[PDB]
RNA sequence: CGUGAGGGAAAGGUGAAAAGAACCCCGGGAGGGGAGUGAAAUAGAGCCUGAAACCGUGGGCUUACAAGCAGUCACGGCCCC
RNA sequence: GAAUGCCGGCAUGAGUAACGAUAAAGAGGGUGAGAAUCCCUCUCGCCGUAAGCCCAAGGGUUCCUACGCAAUGGUCGUCAG
RNA sequence: CGAUGUCGGCUCGUCGCAUCCUGGGGCUGAAGAAGGUCCCAAGGGUUGGGCUGUUCGCCCAUUAAAGCGGCACGCGAGCUGGGUUCAGAACGUCGUGAGACAGUUCGGUCUCUAUCCGCCACGGGCGCAGGAGGCUUGAGGGGGGCUCUUCCUAGUACGAGAGGACCGGAAGGGACGCACCUCUGGUUUCCCAGCUGUCCCUCCAGGGGCAUAAGCUGGGUAGCCAUGUGCGGAAGGGAUAACCGCUGAAAGCAUCUAAGCGGGAAGCCCGCCCCAAGAUGAGGCCUCCCACGGCAGCCGGUAAGGACCCGGGAAGACCACCCGGUGGAUGGGCCGGGGGUGUAAGCGCCGCGAGGCGUUGAGCCGACCGGUCCCAAUCGUCCGAGGUCU
């Protein structure tokens, strides 16, 4: 039974699931668009949502917390200066996954772009 | 529908707001209705709140003490109209919300571990200088 | 929540200090006793000359248990050990005094002496 | 025989005679009266009761038609009360009155695949002394040579729950006409928002 | 355990009726409105990158 | 294969003649389709003949209330000569 | 027609068990007919009395570069002992 | 004997009845209470320990009772391996010896993959003369079926006393079963906090990795749960068993019987709960579509409807089932509430300092109860009646 419970496995242990939601992170906001499987698509939306929220209030904790899960000095400035600025009067759903139509030629694993909304 | 809210509703004719807010670590006294024939009388039950559950109408607390040189735990629902009312007898500050630590600890550590909160003593002095 | 091979206290002056409950009288095979419930015991601890002894087989009532023990007005009640209270066939206490509270569910049950004899009854 | 369709919404408690009553909340009515079912015309006695609206954008022709001759607003669940046939068009939570005792249906929470000790409460294996990959296995399952196979009705793994269960003789402890509740002490089948039947008791 | 094995060969019949539900079911295919190409429904298009009505992909 | 003494296989055939398929077409190639050679190309090199088990495509009859060492005797239906 | 016969071929089990340490992956860019699997960059993880380095046995070109992917590689392969 | 694994245990049952208990009876050297003995009765029930490999048995503490047997001494492609039952070793004993002993003693490899039948679950197909969407009847199955104490009647009947009822009535239990999560109690792999060592970001401060597949520790929502909560065994009706009768001949009397009628069990049928029309004997009711083109047949487009695809779900291995698909709150985000953790960072102030106080129940914050079209269920396709005959 799984009544109720939220939240994929992705077959990882805890801390590997956990560094792959802030890899996806980093290069999502490095590129502002990234490929993969339907299933890391669908749950990276939330994990980039709340940094990117977070981002859009902008003060020093906020910038603190968002530096847990992305480390990189450089991207939450990006992330602060340019990427949460053009979110400001959006109230949530500031990525999107669309699904593409051939799959994976090695495992036919079906793919998604994921990406953050204009 | 609002299922929530139903339960809300349902458990409206229960709560009481005559209590007052504790949190664990302080001291209390619980004046409490109990039956034992052919009467019903009130008894208190004093010692150490060490554990506030919370689930709205549902909260629970439980307050320990030592009778007679054994320990004694009692659970009483926050709404339980078998409460007549509640003093503060002490307040204590506690780092976390569940003491089960102090059922192993002496008298003397216990006294160490849960010194008086002065910041809320001095609040509950301030207020009840009532007009 | 009291079964064979659980040592209990002795909350009176017998002259027992541990019991080690054997039977659950409740019955032909109840698997747990609480307050006010009577079990047999084997007497494993007393103190020289006494009215019991070790070795004896005696009756005794659940007085106290680490269990919490739930009430009807949806409260309850636990104590730091398990104690029990050696009794005769009538019921009645075998010792003069009672030491330490007792559960109010004793009463209930029909040992009026034992919870008198206690200094507090919660 | 009285029934009436519900919504199971939640358990919490109340006090009463300085006792905490455990109850699960139903929203049970109100039930339009959408067919009745005659001897003369169906052989048996019963009510079709409806429950809940629904959005007619979704409701397909044939459905419209039943509901039409009825002269009843679409609803999401036909249900009948067996041996009912009650005097108005729309059955509400007042049939029922603090007091009764009322049995409710439900379908049960599911287990999906169950094993044997989860489904039947067996025993299971010794988890150490030799014990080897049987911890939570049946055992035997037969004899030898005769009958040389297995009974029908055989406890066995399999799906377990999410099947209609009743529970029988509950209390009801409160009505609430204003907001169609019913509060039934003690445990009634199925999660929360699951459809229930509530009827009278058949226990005297 | 103690090596289970098969008592008897399958048969031809056997073994091509438990086949009988191994046929494969064509892939759902819908046209893009922009280029009328054949493809999976609620994907982006791979001929013309459109979806929704714009070009998301660049093909 | 065995440290070693020693053990110890399988595997023949285009056509009379290479005339062994230029060139074009699909394909990354493999493979094929045309062209062409030949008396013959299901003699095209994975090559004489090419059985059987075994696998498949097409067609005729038949089969989802039925108890079977699978056949045999009878009658009837359908298909074919 | 049988010798648990001998040699060979081909079935069944079956699209089943398994794909060889639970140290672990993600994305972007490139190459290419074809890319989860090759190259490059960034992020992540694992070893560090070793899972790093040197030497002796043994092995015998497996070394370096170019070209290549039928087979070998437990998948794939544009890569490779 | 080209192998039918062999004791005991565990697990899982099922059956017989020569019945251990519970229900119903006759006799009694049956006053009562308690027994004895036989008859009916297999529905349910039949405890936990000490010893021993043990079966059995004895013992302890209970119990309504602690029944006896069958199923390859039921069950090793289900487990165990103490015993027995190879190779080692020793004792007693026997034998000159090698060695021998249902004598003893210590040790001693129990095989991942289920083809068919059978069993537990779940689908796909076709059928149920037109095709569909619902709601149903219940033939036939299955589940369940236990029992104790106390009290009232009444310290009455009975008995010198001790003791102590029938019948009827009330309360409380034990074990078992089904469901549930409000409470009690668990778990809660990252929901929060504290901590050590090391490496790193960025020096301070603040943080990140790793120490497990959570580094450790204190907590912990939803869910899943029992130790927790609710509810069940019935009642009631019908027919019976042993047994007891009414009326009553054969047989002037007598006789429960030959005609006829009554009473009478936890057992039998029904009643309760669950499955169920593949019940091919394929049932019933409500509603929807229609007699479309071309040659009980075929071909194609439609109809009511349905499937695909997608967002999902206390539904689930796949499948199925159920909800939703912009005429939308289905998941994701965001907002509010709940809930957990328990006073973040930064700054100010006190201290030489570790730290402390204030801002501050702060900060963080899974699943729960809701709101909100910000993100995504775009756009679509394919099936699908024309109703045989008497
Ligand atoms: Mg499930
Ligand atoms: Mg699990
Ligand atoms: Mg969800
Ligand atoms: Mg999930
Ligand atoms: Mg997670
Ligand atoms: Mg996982
Ligand atoms: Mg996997
Ligand atoms: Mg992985
Ligand atoms: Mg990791
Ligand atoms: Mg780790
Ligand atoms: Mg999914
Ligand atoms: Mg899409
Ligand atoms: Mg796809
Ligand atoms: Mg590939
Ligand atoms: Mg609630
Ligand atoms: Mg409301
Ligand atoms: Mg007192
Ligand atoms: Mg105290
Ligand atoms: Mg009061
Ligand atoms: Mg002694
Ligand atoms: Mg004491
Ligand atoms: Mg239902
Ligand atoms: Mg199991
Ligand atoms: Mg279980
Ligand atoms: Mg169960
Ligand atoms: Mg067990
Ligand atoms: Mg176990
Ligand atoms: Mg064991
Ligand atoms: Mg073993
Ligand atoms: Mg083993
Ligand atoms: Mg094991
Ligand atoms: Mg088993
Ligand atoms: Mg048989
Ligand atoms: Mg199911
Ligand atoms: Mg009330
Ligand atoms: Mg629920
Ligand atoms: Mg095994
Ligand atoms: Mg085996
Ligand atoms: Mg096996
Ligand atoms: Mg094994
Ligand atoms: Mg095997
Ligand atoms: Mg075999
Ligand atoms: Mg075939
Ligand atoms: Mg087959
Ligand atoms: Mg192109
Ligand atoms: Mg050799
Ligand atoms: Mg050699
Ligand atoms: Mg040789
Ligand atoms: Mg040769
Ligand atoms: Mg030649
Ligand atoms: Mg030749
Ligand atoms: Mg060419
Ligand atoms: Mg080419
Ligand atoms: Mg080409
Ligand atoms: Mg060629
Ligand atoms: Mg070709
Ligand atoms: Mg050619
Ligand atoms: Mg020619
Ligand atoms: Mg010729
Ligand atoms: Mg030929
Ligand atoms: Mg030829
Ligand atoms: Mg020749
Ligand atoms: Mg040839
Ligand atoms: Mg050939
Ligand atoms: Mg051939
Ligand atoms: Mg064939
Ligand atoms: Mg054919
Ligand atoms: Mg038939
Ligand atoms: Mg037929
Ligand atoms: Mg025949
Ligand atoms: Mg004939
Ligand atoms: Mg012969
Ligand atoms: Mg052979
Ligand atoms: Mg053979
Ligand atoms: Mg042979
Ligand atoms: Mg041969
Ligand atoms: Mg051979
Ligand atoms: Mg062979
Ligand atoms: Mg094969
Ligand atoms: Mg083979
Ligand atoms: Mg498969
Ligand atoms: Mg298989
Ligand atoms: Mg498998
Ligand atoms: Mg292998
Ligand atoms: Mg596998
Ligand atoms: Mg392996
Ligand atoms: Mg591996
Ligand atoms: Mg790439
Ligand atoms: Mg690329
Ligand atoms: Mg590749
Ligand atoms: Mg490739
Ligand atoms: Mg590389
Ligand atoms: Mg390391
Ligand atoms: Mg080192
Ligand atoms: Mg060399
Ligand atoms: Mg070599
Ligand atoms: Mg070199
Ligand atoms: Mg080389
Ligand atoms: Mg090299
Ligand atoms: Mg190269
Ligand atoms: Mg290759
Ligand atoms: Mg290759
Ligand atoms: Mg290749
Ligand atoms: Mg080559
Ligand atoms: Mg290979
Ligand atoms: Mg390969
Ligand atoms: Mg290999
Ligand atoms: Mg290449
Ligand atoms: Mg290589
Ligand atoms: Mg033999
Ligand atoms: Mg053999
Ligand atoms: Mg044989
Ligand atoms: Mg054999
Ligand atoms: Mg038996
Ligand atoms: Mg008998
Ligand atoms: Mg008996
Ligand atoms: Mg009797
Ligand atoms: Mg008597
Ligand atoms: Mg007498
Ligand atoms: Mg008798
Ligand atoms: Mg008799
Ligand atoms: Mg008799
Ligand atoms: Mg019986
Ligand atoms: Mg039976
Ligand atoms: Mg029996
Ligand atoms: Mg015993
Ligand atoms: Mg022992
Ligand atoms: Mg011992
Ligand atoms: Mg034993
Ligand atoms: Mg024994
Ligand atoms: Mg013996
Ligand atoms: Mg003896
Ligand atoms: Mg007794
Ligand atoms: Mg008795
Ligand atoms: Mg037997
Ligand atoms: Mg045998
Ligand atoms: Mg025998
Ligand atoms: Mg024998
Ligand atoms: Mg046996
Ligand atoms: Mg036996
Ligand atoms: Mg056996
Ligand atoms: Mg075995
Ligand atoms: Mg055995
Ligand atoms: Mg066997
Ligand atoms: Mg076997
Ligand atoms: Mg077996
Ligand atoms: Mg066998
Ligand atoms: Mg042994
Ligand atoms: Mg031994
Ligand atoms: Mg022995
Ligand atoms: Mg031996
Ligand atoms: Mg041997
Ligand atoms: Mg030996
Ligand atoms: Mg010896
Ligand atoms: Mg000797
Ligand atoms: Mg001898
Ligand atoms: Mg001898
Ligand atoms: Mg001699
Ligand atoms: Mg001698
Ligand atoms: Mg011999
Ligand atoms: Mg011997
Ligand atoms: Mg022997
Ligand atoms: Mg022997
Ligand atoms: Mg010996
Ligand atoms: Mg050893
Ligand atoms: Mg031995
Ligand atoms: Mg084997
Ligand atoms: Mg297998
Ligand atoms: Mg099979
Ligand atoms: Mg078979
Ligand atoms: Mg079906
Ligand atoms: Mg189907
Ligand atoms: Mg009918
Ligand atoms: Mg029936
Ligand atoms: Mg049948
Ligand atoms: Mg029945
Ligand atoms: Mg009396
Ligand atoms: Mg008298
Ligand atoms: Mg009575
Ligand atoms: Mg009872
Ligand atoms: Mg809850
Ligand atoms: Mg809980
Ligand atoms: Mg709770
Ligand atoms: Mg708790
Ligand atoms: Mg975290
Ligand atoms: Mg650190
Ligand atoms: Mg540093
Ligand atoms: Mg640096
Ligand atoms: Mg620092
Ligand atoms: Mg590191
Ligand atoms: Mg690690
Ligand atoms: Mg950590
Ligand atoms: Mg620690
Ligand atoms: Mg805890
Ligand atoms: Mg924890
Ligand atoms: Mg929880
Ligand atoms: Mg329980
Ligand atoms: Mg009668
Ligand atoms: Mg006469
Ligand atoms: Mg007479
Ligand atoms: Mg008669
Ligand atoms: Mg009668
Ligand atoms: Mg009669
Ligand atoms: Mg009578
Ligand atoms: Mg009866
Ligand atoms: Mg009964
Ligand atoms: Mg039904
Ligand atoms: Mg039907
Ligand atoms: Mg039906
Ligand atoms: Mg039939
Ligand atoms: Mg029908
Ligand atoms: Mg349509
Ligand atoms: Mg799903
Ligand atoms: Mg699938
Ligand atoms: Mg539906
Ligand atoms: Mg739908
Ligand atoms: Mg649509
Ligand atoms: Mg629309
Ligand atoms: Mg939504
Ligand atoms: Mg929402
Ligand atoms: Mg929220
Ligand atoms: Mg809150
Ligand atoms: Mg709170
Ligand atoms: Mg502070
Ligand atoms: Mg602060
Ligand atoms: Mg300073
Ligand atoms: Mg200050
Ligand atoms: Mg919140
Ligand atoms: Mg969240
Ligand atoms: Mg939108
Ligand atoms: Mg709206
Ligand atoms: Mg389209
Ligand atoms: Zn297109």
């Amino acid at each position: 039974m799984r009544h109720l419970k939220s939240g994929r496995k992705l077959n990882r242990h805890s801390s590997h699931r956990l560094a792959l939601y802030r890899n996806q992170a980093k290069s999502l906001l490095t590129h502002g668009r990234i490929t993969t499987t339907v299933p890391k698509a669908k749950e990276l939306r939330g994990f980039v949502d709340h940094l990117i929220h977070l981002a859009k209030r902008g003060d020093l904790h906020a910038r603190r917390l968002v530096l847990r899960d992305l480390q990189d000095v450089k991207l939450v400035r990006k992330l602060f200066d340019e990427i949460a600025p053009r979110y400001r009067d959006r109230q949530g759903g500031y990525t999107r996954v669309l699904k593409l139509a051939e799959r994976r030629r090695g495992d036919g694993a079906p793919l998604a772009l994921v990406e953050l909304v204009e | 529908m609002n299922r929530g809210a139903l339960i809300k509703l349902v458990e409206s004719r229960y709560v009481r707001t005559d209590l007052p807010e504790f949190r664990p670590g302080d001291t209390v006294r619980v004046s409490y209705k109990v039956k034992e024939g052919n009467r019903t009388r009130i008894q208190d039950f004093e010692g150490i709140v060490i554990r506030i559950r919370r689930n709205g109408f549902n909260t629970t607390f439980t307050v320990r003490k030592v009778s007679y040189g054994v320990g004694v735990e009692r659970i009483f629902p926050l709404h339980s109209p078998l409460i007549q009312k509640i003093d503060i007898v002490q307040r204590g500050r506690a780092r976390r919300a569940k003491l089960y630590f102090i059922r192993n600890l002496s008298d003397r550590e216990i006294r160490r571990k849960l010194r008086a909160d002065r910041k809320r003593i001095d609040q509950d002095r301030a207020a009840e200088r009532a007009a | 929540m009291i079964q064979p091979q659980t040592y209990l206290e002795v909350a009176d002056n017998t002259g027992a200090r541990k019991i080690m409950c054997i039977r659950v009288l409740k019955g032909s095979n109840a698997k747990y006793a609480t307050v006010g419930d009577v079990i047999v015991a084997s007497v494993k601890e007393a103190i020289p000359r006494g009215a019991v002894k070790e070795g004896d087989v005696v009756k005794a009532v659940v007085v106290r248990t680490k269990k919490e023990i739930k009430r009807p007005d949806g409260s309850a009640i636990r104590f730091d050990d398990n104690a029990a209270v050696i009794i005769n066939n009538q019921l009645e206490p075998r010792g003069t005094r009672v030491f330490g509270p007792v559960a109010r569910e004793l009463r209930e049950k029909g040992f009026m002496k034992i919870v008198s004899l206690a200094p507090e009854v919660l | 025989m009285k029934g009436i369709l519900g919504v199971k919404v939640g358990m919490t408690r109340i006090f009463r005679d300085d006792r905490a009553v455990p109850v699960t909340v139903i929203l049970a009515g109100p039930c339009p009266v959408v067919q009745r079912r005659t001897p003369e015309k169906d052989g048996y006695t019963a009510v079709q009761l409806g429950f809940l609206p629904q959005n007619p954008k979704r409701v397909n022709r044939p459905l419209k038609g039943h509901f039409a001759k009825a002269g009843v607003e679409p609803v999401r669940i036909l249900r009948e009360i067996r041996d009912f046939n009650p005097e108005g068009d729309t059955v509400t939570v007042e049939i029922f009155k603090p007091g009764e005792r009322v049995d409710v249906t439900g379908t049960s929470k599911g287990r999906g695949f169950a094993g044997v000790m989860k489904r039947w409460n067996f025993a299971g294996g010794p988890d150490s002394h030799g014990a080897h990959k049987i911890h939570r296995h049946p055992g035997s399952i037969g004899n030898r040579k005769t009958p040389g196979r297995v009974y029908k009705g055989k406890k066995m793994a399999g799906h377990y729950g999410a099947e209609r269960v009743t529970v029988m003789n509950l209390e009801v402890v409160d009505v609430i006409p204003e907001e169609n509740l019913l509060l039934v002490k003690g445990a009634v089948p199925g999660p929360n928002g699951g459809l229930v039947i509530v009827r009278e008791t058949k226990k005297a | 355990a103690k090596h289970p094995v098969p008592k008897k060969k399958t048969s031809k019949a056997r073994r091509d009726a438990r086949r009988s539900h191994h046929a494969l079911t064509p892939p759902t295919l819908v046209p893009c409105p922009e280029c009328k190409a054949m493809k999976p429904p609620h994907t982006v298009c791979p001929e013309c990158g459109y979806y929704a009505g714009r070009k998301v992909l660049e093909v």
